[PDB]
RNA sequence: AGGCGGCCCCCUGGACGAAGACUGACGCUCAGGUGCGAAAGCGUGGGGAGCAAACAGGAUUAGAUACCCUGGUAGUCCACGCCGUAAACGAUGUCGACUUGGAGGUUGUGCCCUUGAGGCGUGGCUUCCGGAGCUAACGCGUUAAGUCGACCGCCUGGGGA
RNA sequence: ACUAUGGUUUUUAUU
Protein backbone atom coordinates (compact mmCIF):
# COMPACT_ATOMS: atom_id res chain seq x y z
CA UNK A 1 0.00 0.00 0.00
CA UNK A 2 2.45 2.21 0.14
CA UNK A 3 6.24 0.71 0.77
CA UNK A 4 9.31 0.75 -2.03
CA UNK A 5 11.33 -2.32 -0.36
CA UNK A 6 9.20 -4.94 -2.74
CA UNK A 7 8.87 -4.49 -5.91
CA UNK A 8 8.07 -8.34 -6.76
CA UNK A 9 4.41 -7.36 -5.63
CA UNK A 10 4.89 -3.21 -8.05
CA UNK A 11 5.73 -5.06 -10.98
CA UNK A 12 2.09 -6.76 -11.82
CA UNK A 13 0.73 -3.06 -12.02
CA UNK A 14 3.14 -1.58 -14.70
CA UNK A 15 4.60 -2.07 -18.19
CA UNK A 16 8.30 -2.68 -19.49
CA UNK A 17 8.37 0.73 -19.61
CA UNK A 18 7.45 1.29 -16.18
CA UNK A 19 4.60 3.77 -16.86
CA UNK A 20 1.46 2.97 -14.15
CA UNK A 21 -1.28 0.87 -15.69
CA UNK A 22 -4.83 2.02 -15.36
CA UNK A 23 -6.95 0.61 -12.63
CA UNK A 24 -9.88 -0.16 -15.18
CA UNK A 25 -7.60 -2.96 -16.37
CA UNK A 26 -6.19 -3.99 -13.28
CA UNK A 27 -9.07 -4.44 -10.89
CA UNK A 28 -7.76 -2.16 -8.36
CA UNK A 29 -10.34 0.66 -9.00
CA UNK A 30 -9.68 4.47 -8.24
CA UNK A 31 -8.71 4.40 -4.38
CA UNK A 32 -6.64 1.37 -4.25
CA UNK A 33 -5.22 2.54 -7.53
CA UNK A 34 -3.84 6.21 -5.65
CA UNK A 35 -2.07 3.98 -3.58
CA UNK A 36 0.14 1.96 -5.51
CA UNK A 37 0.94 5.24 -7.58
CA UNK A 38 2.48 6.73 -4.27
CA UNK A 39 4.44 3.40 -3.96
CA UNK A 40 5.58 3.24 -7.39
CA UNK A 41 6.58 7.21 -7.40
CA UNK A 42 8.63 6.55 -4.16
CA UNK A 43 10.71 3.21 -5.68
CA UNK A 44 11.24 5.75 -9.12
CA UNK A 45 12.98 8.56 -7.25
CA UNK A 46 14.85 5.56 -5.09
CA UNK A 47 16.06 4.18 -8.41
CA UNK A 48 14.14 0.42 -7.57
CA UNK A 49 12.10 1.26 -10.64
CA UNK A 50 12.35 2.93 -13.96
CA UNK A 51 11.41 6.18 -14.39
CA UNK A 52 11.55 7.70 -17.74
CA UNK A 53 12.05 5.14 -21.40
CA UNK A 54 13.80 6.02 -24.26
CA UNK A 55 14.18 2.57 -25.87
CA UNK B 1 40.97 -1.08 -43.50
CA UNK B 2 39.72 -4.09 -41.55
CA UNK B 3 36.22 -5.50 -41.35
CA UNK B 4 34.24 -5.26 -38.20
CA UNK B 5 30.92 -7.07 -39.38
CA UNK B 6 28.89 -4.76 -37.40
CA UNK B 7 27.04 -0.82 -37.15
CA UNK B 8 24.20 0.88 -36.29
CA UNK B 9 22.15 3.45 -38.07
CA UNK B 10 20.24 6.72 -37.10
CA UNK B 11 17.49 7.93 -39.59
CA UNK B 12 15.35 11.07 -39.54
CA UNK B 13 11.85 11.59 -41.18
CA UNK B 14 9.96 14.91 -41.81
CA UNK B 15 7.41 16.58 -43.62
CA UNK B 16 10.15 18.39 -45.36
CA UNK B 17 13.29 16.13 -45.60
CA UNK B 18 15.12 13.03 -44.55
CA UNK B 19 18.04 12.17 -42.97
CA UNK B 20 19.94 8.42 -43.00
CA UNK B 21 23.28 8.22 -41.04
CA UNK B 22 25.59 5.03 -40.74
CA UNK B 23 27.57 4.79 -37.81
CA UNK B 24 29.48 2.37 -35.31
CA UNK B 25 27.96 1.60 -31.75
CA UNK B 26 31.12 3.46 -30.70
CA UNK B 27 28.63 6.53 -31.74
CA UNK B 28 31.17 7.22 -34.51
CA UNK B 29 30.00 7.99 -37.87
CA UNK B 30 31.10 6.74 -41.19
CA UNK B 31 28.41 8.25 -43.79
CA UNK B 32 25.45 9.85 -44.61
CA UNK B 33 22.86 11.12 -46.75
CA UNK B 34 19.70 13.22 -46.94
CA UNK B 35 16.37 13.55 -49.39
CA UNK B 36 17.07 17.45 -50.38
CA UNK B 37 20.69 16.59 -51.38
CA UNK B 38 19.23 13.86 -53.18
CA UNK B 39 18.52 16.97 -55.46
CA UNK B 40 14.70 17.49 -54.00
CA UNK B 41 12.10 20.45 -53.52
CA UNK B 42 8.79 21.67 -52.01
CA UNK B 43 6.37 18.50 -51.35
CA UNK B 44 8.56 16.03 -52.65
CA UNK B 45 11.72 16.88 -50.90
CA UNK B 46 10.46 14.51 -47.83
CA UNK B 47 8.68 11.39 -49.98
CA UNK B 48 9.06 7.95 -49.84
CA UNK B 49 10.96 7.84 -53.09
CA UNK B 50 13.52 11.17 -52.21
CA UNK B 51 13.95 9.10 -49.07
CA UNK B 52 14.59 5.54 -50.94
CA UNK B 53 17.58 6.98 -53.04
CA UNK B 54 19.12 8.77 -49.94
CA UNK B 55 18.82 5.41 -48.53
CA UNK B 56 20.50 3.58 -51.84
CA UNK B 57 23.35 6.26 -52.02
CA UNK B 58 24.34 6.00 -48.34
CA UNK B 59 24.47 1.73 -48.65
CA UNK B 60 27.42 2.53 -50.61
CA UNK B 61 29.30 3.40 -47.71
CA UNK B 62 31.42 1.44 -44.98
CA UNK B 63 32.47 -1.46 -47.88
CA UNK B 64 35.71 -1.16 -47.13
CA UNK B 65 34.41 -1.21 -42.96
CA UNK B 66 33.00 -4.86 -43.95
CA UNK B 67 29.83 -3.87 -42.26
CA UNK B 68 26.75 -6.16 -42.82
CA UNK B 69 25.02 -6.45 -39.20
CA UNK B 70 22.99 -3.34 -38.65
CA UNK B 71 20.92 -2.30 -35.74
CA UNK B 72 18.66 0.95 -37.14
CA UNK B 73 17.42 3.94 -34.24
CA UNK B 74 14.35 5.77 -35.84
CA UNK B 75 12.86 9.55 -35.76
CA UNK B 76 10.54 11.99 -37.25
CA UNK B 77 6.78 11.08 -38.25
CA UNK B 78 7.78 11.41 -41.60
CA UNK B 79 7.21 8.29 -44.68
CA UNK B 80 10.60 8.02 -45.18
CA UNK B 81 11.35 6.01 -41.90
CA UNK B 82 10.34 2.85 -43.64
CA UNK B 83 11.34 3.01 -47.09
CA UNK B 84 14.97 3.30 -46.18
CA UNK B 85 14.64 0.52 -43.98
CA UNK B 86 13.45 -1.28 -46.88
CA UNK B 87 16.51 -0.45 -49.50
CA UNK B 88 19.21 -0.29 -47.04
CA UNK B 89 18.52 -3.94 -45.64
CA UNK B 90 18.35 -5.36 -49.45
CA UNK B 91 22.17 -3.64 -50.48
CA UNK B 92 23.80 -6.28 -48.59
CA UNK B 93 22.69 -5.30 -44.88
CA UNK B 94 20.99 -7.44 -42.35
CA UNK B 95 18.43 -6.35 -39.56
CA UNK B 96 18.60 -7.42 -36.08
CA UNK B 97 16.85 -4.12 -34.37
CA UNK B 98 14.34 -1.71 -34.86
CA UNK B 99 13.45 1.33 -32.05
CA UNK B 100 11.87 4.02 -32.68
CA UNK B 101 13.90 7.12 -30.30
CA UNK B 102 12.02 10.14 -31.46
CA UNK B 103 12.77 13.29 -28.35
CA UNK B 104 9.35 13.91 -26.82
CA UNK B 105 8.53 16.66 -24.18
CA UNK B 106 6.26 14.77 -21.66
CA UNK B 107 5.21 17.28 -21.13
CA UNK B 108 5.35 20.93 -21.50
CA UNK B 109 6.08 24.18 -21.77
CA UNK B 110 2.74 25.08 -24.37
CA UNK B 111 1.19 23.86 -26.71
CA UNK B 112 2.78 24.48 -30.60
CA UNK B 113 1.15 26.50 -33.16
CA UNK B 114 2.13 27.34 -36.53
CA UNK B 115 1.41 28.09 -39.85
CA UNK B 116 -2.23 29.07 -40.53
CA UNK B 117 -3.34 30.15 -44.20
CA UNK C 1 -21.28 8.85 -65.48
CA UNK C 2 -23.86 6.18 -66.76
CA UNK C 3 -23.41 5.06 -70.01
CA UNK C 4 -21.04 2.04 -70.12
CA UNK C 5 -19.53 0.41 -73.48
CA UNK C 6 -16.81 -2.05 -74.33
CA UNK C 7 -14.17 -2.24 -76.98
CA UNK C 8 -15.23 -4.39 -80.97
CA UNK C 9 -13.24 -7.55 -81.48
CA UNK C 10 -11.33 -7.76 -84.81
CA UNK C 11 -9.77 -10.17 -87.23
CA UNK C 12 -6.45 -10.79 -88.19
CA UNK C 13 -5.86 -10.07 -92.05
CA UNK C 14 -6.38 -13.37 -94.22
CA UNK C 15 -2.89 -12.54 -96.27
CA UNK C 16 -1.06 -10.54 -93.70
CA UNK C 17 -1.68 -12.85 -90.70
CA UNK C 18 -1.74 -10.16 -88.44
CA UNK C 19 -4.40 -8.02 -85.98
CA UNK C 20 -2.15 -5.14 -86.81
CA UNK C 21 -3.62 -4.65 -90.38
CA UNK C 22 -7.04 -4.50 -89.04
CA UNK C 23 -6.43 -1.32 -86.71
CA UNK C 24 -3.58 0.39 -88.09
CA UNK C 25 -5.53 1.29 -91.35
CA UNK C 26 -7.63 3.58 -89.13
CA UNK C 27 -4.77 5.09 -87.20
CA UNK C 28 -3.59 7.73 -89.08
CA UNK C 29 -6.45 7.96 -91.17
CA UNK C 30 -8.48 11.29 -91.65
CA UNK C 31 -11.61 12.67 -93.69
CA UNK C 32 -12.64 9.44 -94.25
CA UNK C 33 -9.77 8.91 -96.79
CA UNK C 34 -9.15 4.62 -96.12
CA UNK C 35 -7.99 4.45 -99.07
CA UNK C 36 -5.38 7.06 -99.02
CA UNK C 37 -4.73 5.04 -95.31
CA UNK C 38 -4.20 1.68 -97.47
CA UNK C 39 -1.71 3.79 -99.95
CA UNK C 40 0.65 4.65 -97.53
CA UNK C 41 0.40 1.42 -94.69
CA UNK C 42 3.90 0.06 -94.32
CA UNK C 43 5.06 2.05 -97.67
CA UNK C 44 8.17 3.17 -95.40
CA UNK C 45 9.11 -0.13 -95.85
CA UNK C 46 10.62 1.26 -98.99
CA UNK C 47 12.62 3.94 -97.73
CA UNK C 48 13.40 1.71 -94.90
CA UNK C 49 14.01 -1.41 -98.07
CA UNK C 50 18.10 -1.89 -97.11
CA UNK C 51 17.20 -1.76 -92.60
CA UNK C 52 14.28 -4.26 -93.18
CA UNK C 53 15.90 -7.20 -91.89
CA UNK C 54 14.00 -10.80 -93.24
CA UNK C 55 10.46 -11.24 -93.73
CA UNK C 56 8.52 -7.96 -94.78
CA UNK C 57 5.50 -9.54 -94.04
CA UNK C 58 6.47 -8.53 -90.02
CA UNK C 59 8.67 -5.94 -91.14
CA UNK C 60 6.63 -2.93 -89.20
CA UNK C 61 5.03 -5.21 -86.56
CA UNK C 62 8.73 -5.56 -85.26
CA UNK C 63 8.97 -2.11 -84.48
CA UNK C 64 6.25 -2.37 -81.78
CA UNK C 65 9.21 -4.14 -80.00
CA UNK C 66 11.33 -1.06 -79.58
CA UNK C 67 8.68 1.35 -78.87
CA UNK C 68 8.22 -0.40 -76.24
CA UNK C 69 5.52 1.36 -73.78
CA UNK C 70 5.81 0.74 -70.23
CA UNK C 71 3.69 3.94 -68.62
CA UNK C 72 1.03 6.01 -69.52
CA UNK C 73 0.46 9.28 -67.87
CA UNK C 74 -3.01 10.26 -66.03
CA UNK C 75 -3.58 13.73 -65.36
CA UNK C 76 -6.72 14.79 -63.11
CA UNK C 77 -8.04 17.27 -60.74
CA UNK C 78 -8.72 16.55 -56.77
CA UNK C 79 -10.12 19.79 -55.05
CA UNK C 80 -7.63 22.38 -56.23
CA UNK C 81 -4.93 20.95 -57.52
CA UNK C 82 -4.25 18.86 -60.83
CA UNK C 83 -1.80 15.93 -60.21
CA UNK C 84 -0.31 13.67 -62.61
CA UNK C 85 0.39 9.50 -62.12
CA UNK C 86 2.56 7.06 -64.20
CA UNK C 87 0.60 3.98 -64.72
CA UNK C 88 1.35 0.63 -66.20
CA UNK C 89 0.08 0.22 -69.59
CA UNK C 90 -2.91 -2.57 -69.52
CA UNK C 91 -2.79 -6.32 -71.12
CA UNK C 92 -4.29 -5.06 -74.53
CA UNK C 93 -3.94 -1.01 -74.74
CA UNK C 94 -0.20 -1.53 -74.63
CA UNK C 95 -0.29 -2.57 -78.05
CA UNK C 96 -2.37 0.39 -78.72
CA UNK C 97 -0.18 2.89 -77.41
CA UNK C 98 3.04 1.44 -79.38
CA UNK C 99 0.59 1.43 -82.86
CA UNK C 100 -0.03 5.39 -81.58
CA UNK C 101 3.61 6.67 -80.53
CA UNK C 102 5.04 4.58 -84.05
CA UNK C 103 3.39 7.50 -86.21
CA UNK C 104 4.43 10.26 -83.88
CA UNK C 105 6.66 11.67 -86.76
CA UNK C 106 4.24 10.79 -89.75
CA UNK C 107 4.06 14.85 -90.58
CA UNK C 108 4.99 16.89 -87.90
CA UNK C 109 8.65 16.95 -89.38
CA UNK C 110 10.55 18.91 -92.24
CA UNK C 111 11.46 15.39 -94.16
CA UNK C 112 8.84 15.88 -96.49
CA UNK C 113 6.79 12.81 -97.16
CA UNK C 114 4.82 10.26 -94.78
CA UNK C 115 6.95 7.58 -96.09
CA UNK C 116 10.50 9.64 -95.62
CA UNK C 117 9.56 11.26 -92.12
CA UNK C 118 9.10 7.46 -90.87
CA UNK C 119 11.83 5.79 -92.22
CA UNK C 120 13.92 8.14 -90.68
CA UNK C 121 11.95 8.15 -87.22
CA UNK C 122 11.76 4.35 -87.11
CA UNK C 123 15.96 4.76 -87.29
CA UNK C 124 16.11 6.39 -84.30
CA UNK C 125 14.18 3.74 -82.76
CA UNK C 126 16.61 2.36 -80.32
CA UNK C 127 17.69 5.76 -78.48
CA UNK C 128 14.62 7.92 -79.55
CA UNK C 129 16.59 11.22 -79.27
CA UNK C 130 15.69 15.04 -80.60
CA UNK C 131 12.76 15.75 -82.29
CA UNK C 132 8.64 13.83 -82.29
CA UNK C 133 10.01 11.94 -78.76
CA UNK C 134 8.84 14.26 -76.56
CA UNK C 135 5.59 11.58 -76.00
CA UNK C 136 7.32 8.16 -75.74
CA UNK C 137 10.37 9.38 -73.53
CA UNK C 138 9.13 12.51 -71.13
CA UNK C 139 6.47 9.93 -70.38
CA UNK C 140 8.98 7.38 -68.60
CA UNK C 141 11.29 10.87 -66.82
CA UNK C 142 8.08 10.73 -64.66
CA UNK C 143 8.04 6.99 -63.80
CA UNK C 144 12.17 6.96 -63.09
CA UNK C 145 11.67 10.49 -60.93
CA UNK C 146 8.94 8.42 -58.54
CA UNK C 147 9.16 4.78 -58.18
CA UNK C 148 6.45 5.27 -54.91
CA UNK C 149 2.59 5.43 -55.72
CA UNK C 150 -1.27 5.20 -54.25
CA UNK D 1 2.29 9.45 -25.53
CA UNK D 2 4.07 7.07 -28.43
CA UNK D 3 3.00 3.12 -29.01
CA UNK D 4 5.59 0.33 -28.10
CA UNK D 5 6.71 -2.47 -30.55
CA UNK D 6 10.11 -5.05 -30.72
CA UNK D 7 9.31 -4.23 -34.30
CA UNK D 8 6.83 -1.89 -37.20
CA UNK D 9 5.06 -4.16 -39.16
CA UNK D 10 5.26 -4.49 -42.69
CA UNK D 11 1.12 -2.71 -43.35
CA UNK D 12 -0.21 -0.49 -40.74
CA UNK D 13 -3.39 -1.99 -40.26
CA UNK D 14 -5.52 1.06 -40.01
CA UNK D 15 -9.48 0.59 -38.73
CA UNK D 16 -9.89 3.87 -37.77
CA UNK D 17 -9.44 7.13 -39.70
CA UNK D 18 -7.55 10.18 -39.48
CA UNK D 19 -5.13 8.39 -37.58
CA UNK D 20 -1.20 9.92 -37.17
CA UNK D 21 1.84 7.84 -37.86
CA UNK D 22 2.76 5.47 -40.60
CA UNK D 23 2.69 8.21 -43.77
CA UNK D 24 -0.33 9.56 -42.50
CA UNK D 25 -1.48 13.33 -41.13
CA UNK D 26 1.17 14.90 -43.14
CA UNK D 27 2.06 18.25 -42.02
CA UNK D 28 -2.04 18.61 -40.65
CA UNK D 29 -3.25 20.36 -37.33
CA UNK D 30 -0.47 22.42 -37.17
CA UNK D 31 -2.93 24.32 -34.57
CA UNK D 32 -3.15 24.22 -31.13
CA UNK D 33 -5.75 21.33 -29.66
CA UNK D 34 -6.08 22.35 -26.40
CA UNK D 35 -6.40 21.13 -22.78
CA UNK D 36 -10.26 21.52 -22.16
CA UNK D 37 -11.38 21.92 -26.27
CA UNK D 38 -11.19 18.05 -26.77
CA UNK D 39 -13.80 17.63 -23.68
CA UNK D 40 -16.03 20.46 -25.63
CA UNK D 41 -16.23 18.41 -28.66
CA UNK D 42 -17.05 15.46 -26.09
CA UNK D 43 -20.17 17.77 -25.47
CA UNK D 44 -20.87 19.00 -29.12
CA UNK D 45 -20.59 15.43 -30.47
CA UNK D 46 -21.73 11.57 -28.94
CA UNK D 47 -21.81 9.39 -31.44
CA UNK D 48 -18.72 10.76 -34.19
CA UNK D 49 -17.52 6.85 -34.11
CA UNK D 50 -20.40 5.69 -36.30
CA UNK D 51 -20.73 8.09 -39.48
C1' A E 1 -16.11 32.34 -7.64
C1' G E 2 -11.12 33.64 -10.35
C1' G E 3 -9.09 28.89 -9.71
C1' C E 4 -6.41 23.78 -8.35
C1' G E 5 -2.92 17.78 -11.83
C1' G E 6 6.14 17.68 -10.90
C1' C E 7 7.32 15.52 -6.10
C1' C E 8 8.68 16.45 -1.03
C1' C E 9 8.54 18.45 4.27
C1' C E 10 5.89 21.96 7.44
C1' C E 11 1.13 24.73 8.09
C1' U E 12 -3.94 25.32 7.30
C1' G E 13 -9.46 26.34 5.16
C1' G E 14 -14.39 24.18 3.82
C1' A E 15 -17.26 19.46 3.06
C1' C E 16 -19.41 13.85 4.50
C1' G E 17 -21.60 9.42 7.98
C1' A E 18 -23.69 6.19 12.04
C1' A E 19 -25.78 6.04 16.62
C1' G E 20 -25.99 8.51 21.32
C1' A E 21 -26.39 13.27 23.50
C1' C E 22 -26.61 18.78 24.73
C1' U E 23 -28.06 23.55 23.70
C1' G E 24 -32.62 25.76 21.69
C1' A E 25 -34.51 29.62 17.13
C1' C E 26 -28.40 30.53 18.23
C1' G E 27 -31.60 30.58 11.60
C1' C E 28 -31.90 33.30 6.55
C1' U E 29 -31.21 37.70 3.46
C1' C E 30 -29.01 42.52 2.70
C1' A E 31 -28.47 49.50 -0.51
C1' G E 32 -23.57 51.26 1.11
C1' G E 33 -18.85 48.84 2.77
C1' U E 34 -15.10 44.76 2.94
C1' G E 35 -12.07 40.52 1.17
C1' C E 36 -11.19 37.75 -3.21
C1' G E 37 -8.83 38.87 -9.91
C1' A E 38 -7.66 34.43 -15.66
C1' A E 39 -4.99 37.22 -19.16
C1' A E 40 -3.22 41.95 -20.82
C1' G E 41 -1.26 46.45 -18.67
C1' C E 42 1.14 49.30 -14.87
C1' G E 43 4.78 50.50 -9.67
C1' U E 44 9.95 48.46 -8.63
C1' G E 45 14.22 45.31 -8.60
C1' G E 46 15.93 40.41 -9.95
C1' G E 47 15.35 36.77 -13.70
C1' G E 48 14.70 35.70 -18.86
C1' A E 49 16.65 28.51 -22.03
C1' G E 50 11.76 28.91 -24.66
C1' C E 51 7.09 31.42 -26.52
C1' A E 52 6.64 36.17 -28.62
C1' A E 53 2.52 41.71 -28.86
C1' A E 54 6.56 46.49 -31.16
C1' C E 55 9.48 45.82 -35.23
C1' A E 56 13.55 44.73 -38.86
C1' G E 57 15.19 41.39 -42.78
C1' G E 58 13.13 38.02 -46.38
C1' A E 59 8.85 36.25 -49.06
C1' U E 60 3.57 36.56 -50.65
C1' U E 61 0.49 40.36 -53.27
C1' A E 62 -2.75 44.96 -56.83
C1' G E 63 -0.71 46.54 -52.16
C1' A E 64 1.08 43.87 -47.30
C1' U E 65 2.49 48.43 -42.64
C1' A E 66 -1.32 41.43 -41.97
C1' C E 67 -1.72 35.93 -43.03
C1' C E 68 3.92 32.88 -44.53
C1' C E 69 9.78 32.16 -43.06
C1' U E 70 14.25 33.83 -39.96
C1' G E 71 15.15 36.77 -35.91
C1' G E 72 13.67 40.17 -32.04
C1' U E 73 11.98 44.45 -27.75
C1' A E 74 8.17 44.69 -24.17
C1' G E 75 5.52 40.81 -21.61
C1' U E 76 5.34 35.81 -20.14
C1' C E 77 8.77 33.37 -14.45
C1' C E 78 9.63 35.48 -8.72
C1' A E 79 8.83 38.73 -4.49
C1' C E 80 5.74 42.74 -3.19
C1' G E 81 1.99 46.81 -4.76
C1' C E 82 -1.92 48.47 -8.26
C1' C E 83 -5.90 47.44 -11.83
C1' G E 84 -11.67 44.11 -10.31
C1' U E 85 -12.54 42.77 -16.27
C1' A E 86 -15.18 38.40 -19.25
C1' A E 87 -19.01 33.71 -24.53
C1' A E 88 -17.91 34.84 -15.83
C1' C E 89 -21.10 28.74 -18.76
C1' G E 90 -23.82 24.00 -14.62
C1' A E 91 -25.50 31.42 -18.85
C1' U E 92 -30.68 31.24 -14.85
C1' G E 93 -29.63 36.00 -7.40
C1' U E 94 -29.16 34.02 -1.91
C1' C E 95 -31.41 30.59 1.83
C1' G E 96 -35.12 26.89 2.48
C1' A E 97 -39.73 23.76 1.87
C1' C E 98 -42.64 20.29 -1.57
C1' U E 99 -43.86 15.96 -5.70
C1' U E 100 -44.51 9.87 -9.30
C1' G E 101 -40.88 6.12 -11.01
C1' G E 102 -36.38 3.49 -12.95
C1' A E 103 -31.06 2.58 -13.79
C1' G E 104 -25.74 3.80 -13.39
C1' G E 105 -21.28 6.18 -10.98
C1' U E 106 -18.69 7.53 -6.09
C1' U E 107 -18.05 7.20 -0.91
C1' G E 108 -19.48 6.76 4.32
C1' U E 109 -22.50 3.93 7.85
C1' G E 110 -25.43 0.00 9.71
C1' C E 111 -26.50 -5.12 8.59
C1' C E 112 -25.26 -10.12 5.70
C1' C E 113 -19.48 -16.34 7.96
C1' U E 114 -19.20 -9.91 3.10
C1' U E 115 -15.79 -16.12 4.10
C1' G E 116 -19.16 -11.56 -3.27
C1' A E 117 -16.23 -4.36 -5.89
C1' G E 118 -21.21 -7.78 -3.91
C1' G E 119 -26.08 -7.65 -1.61
C1' C E 120 -30.25 -5.11 1.70
C1' G E 121 -31.42 -0.95 4.37
C1' U E 122 -29.80 4.36 4.57
C1' G E 123 -27.00 9.53 4.12
C1' G E 124 -23.69 13.16 1.26
C1' C E 125 -21.95 13.96 -3.78
C1' U E 126 -22.99 12.78 -8.99
C1' U E 127 -25.18 11.08 -14.11
C1' C E 128 -29.24 9.90 -17.85
C1' C E 129 -34.33 9.28 -18.90
C1' G E 130 -39.09 10.87 -17.07
C1' G E 131 -44.67 11.60 -14.27
C1' A E 132 -47.10 16.51 -12.65
C1' G E 133 -46.12 21.53 -13.94
C1' C E 134 -43.57 25.38 -16.95
C1' U E 135 -41.50 27.33 -21.93
C1' A E 136 -42.75 31.14 -28.82
C1' A E 137 -39.49 26.82 -29.21
C1' C E 138 -35.22 24.43 -27.83
C1' G E 139 -35.15 22.94 -22.83
C1' C E 140 -35.65 22.47 -17.32
C1' G E 141 -37.83 18.06 -14.56
C1' U E 142 -35.99 16.13 -6.91
C1' U E 143 -28.47 19.12 -8.12
C1' A E 144 -36.30 21.75 -11.78
C1' A E 145 -36.56 26.98 -15.81
C1' G E 146 -42.27 23.40 -11.61
C1' U E 147 -45.49 24.83 -6.92
C1' C E 148 -44.55 27.91 -2.44
C1' G E 149 -42.15 31.14 2.19
C1' A E 150 -38.14 35.50 3.44
C1' C E 151 -34.67 39.22 1.47
C1' C E 152 -31.96 42.16 -2.27
C1' G E 153 -30.34 43.72 -7.20
C1' C E 154 -31.08 44.48 -12.72
C1' C E 155 -34.74 46.01 -17.12
C1' U E 156 -38.09 49.16 -20.14
C1' G E 157 -37.82 49.64 -29.12
C1' G E 158 -33.24 50.08 -32.85
C1' G E 159 -29.54 53.88 -33.99
C1' G E 160 -27.14 58.34 -32.22
C1' A E 161 -24.22 55.83 -27.52
C1' A F 1 -10.17 14.61 -50.87
C1' C F 2 -6.46 20.40 -49.89
C1' U F 3 -4.17 24.18 -55.67
C1' A F 4 -0.38 29.10 -53.07
C1' U F 5 -3.78 33.55 -52.87
C1' G F 6 -7.49 37.82 -54.78
C1' G F 7 -11.50 42.48 -54.36
C1' U F 8 -16.25 44.18 -56.78
C1' U F 9 -21.14 43.62 -60.00
C1' U F 10 -26.54 51.02 -60.62
C1' U F 11 -31.80 51.42 -59.92
C1' U F 12 -37.29 50.27 -60.46
C1' A F 13 -42.77 48.88 -61.44
C1' U F 14 -47.92 41.74 -60.29
C1' U F 15 -51.00 46.74 -58.53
Amino acid sequence: EIDYKDIATLKNYITESGKIVPSRITGTRAKYQRQLARAIKRARYLSLLPYTDRH
Amino acid sequence: RKQVSDGVAHIHASFNNTIVTITDRQGNALGWATAGGSGFRGSRKSTPFAAQVAAERCADAVKEYGIKNLEVMVKGPGPGRESTIRALNAAGFRITNITDVTPIPHNGCRPPKKRRV
Amino acid sequence: RRRVIGQRKILPDPKFGSELLAKFVNILMVDGKKSTAESIVYSALETLAQRSGKSELEAFEVALENVRPTVEVKSRRVGGSTYQVPVEVRPVRRNALAMRWIVEAARKRGDKSMALRLANELSDAAENKGTAVKKREDVHRMAEANKAFA
Amino acid sequence: IKVRENEPFDVALRRFKRSCEKAGVLAEVRRREFYEKPTTERKRAKASAVK
